[PDB]
């Protein structure tokens, strides 16, 4: 599980 | 609905009973909650990010009410830094990408929306992501001066270096913006570009 920017 | 990316797509979802504020994040595979109490029985994974790992629980058949739009899965909980809805999920609701309105390609969430971008004359294959502030490339020798920064996600922080004004062509569609340039494990749009092309998710 590839899970994303802050 | 018809969501544009002119800020965080955050919509209100009811889960165990009570309400969340929560990312629609087609640049996540799963759906991750900070920690709380669900009914449910779980059992512990491990999920990566822009940053490493985490660790989570992971519960199976949860229903989830999000934007009013029923869905019924797998939700992971621990530290995450927003709470995300994934494709997981995404896909129950019908929700799919699409540019300029509709006029443009629609994209599916069945697997990871990765799409040939066009950057310092490059080629490369960038998942289109509604939830990064920010786009983020592989290590990559743009020219130009730049200054450094720190993004977060999942795993804490990695340091990039910060390029303006970098043209990007995504699928044909052409867009200039800031890009970030460090070791992200994939290459990312994110909405300060995906806002060029007029990219929104329907759902």
């Amino acid at each position: 599980s590839l899970n994303x920017i802050x | 609905p018809q969501i544009t990316l002119w800020k965080r797509p955050l919509v209100t979802i009811r889960i165990g009973g009570q309400l969340k504020e929560a990312l629609l994040d087609t640049g996540a595979d799963d759906t991750v909650i900070e920690e709380l109490n669900l009914p449910g029985c779980w059992k512990p994974k491990l999920i990566g990010g822009i940053a490493g790992f985490i660790k989570v629980r992971q519960y199976d058949q949860i229903p989830v009410e999000i934007a009013g739009h029923k869905a019924i899965g797998t939700v992971l909980v621990g530290p995450t830094p927003v709470n995300i809805i994934g494709r997981n999920l995404l896909t129950q609701i019908g929700a799919t990408l699409n540019f300029c309105g509709g006029g443009g390609p629609q994209i599916t969430l069945w697997k990871r929306p990765l799409v040939t971008i066009r950057i310092g004359g490059q080629l490369k294959e960038a998942l289109l992501d509604t939830g990064a502030d920010d786009t983020v490339i592989e290590e990559l020798n743009l020219p130009g001066c730049w200054k450094p920064k720190l993004i977060g996600g999942i795993x804490g922080f990695i340091k990039v270096r910060q390029y303006d004004q970098i043209p990007v062509e995504i699928a044909g569609h052409k867009a200039i913006g800031t890009v970030l340039v460090g070791p992200t494990p994939v290459n990312i749009i994110g909405r300060n570009l995906l806002t060029q092309i007029g990219a929104t998710l329907n759902f």
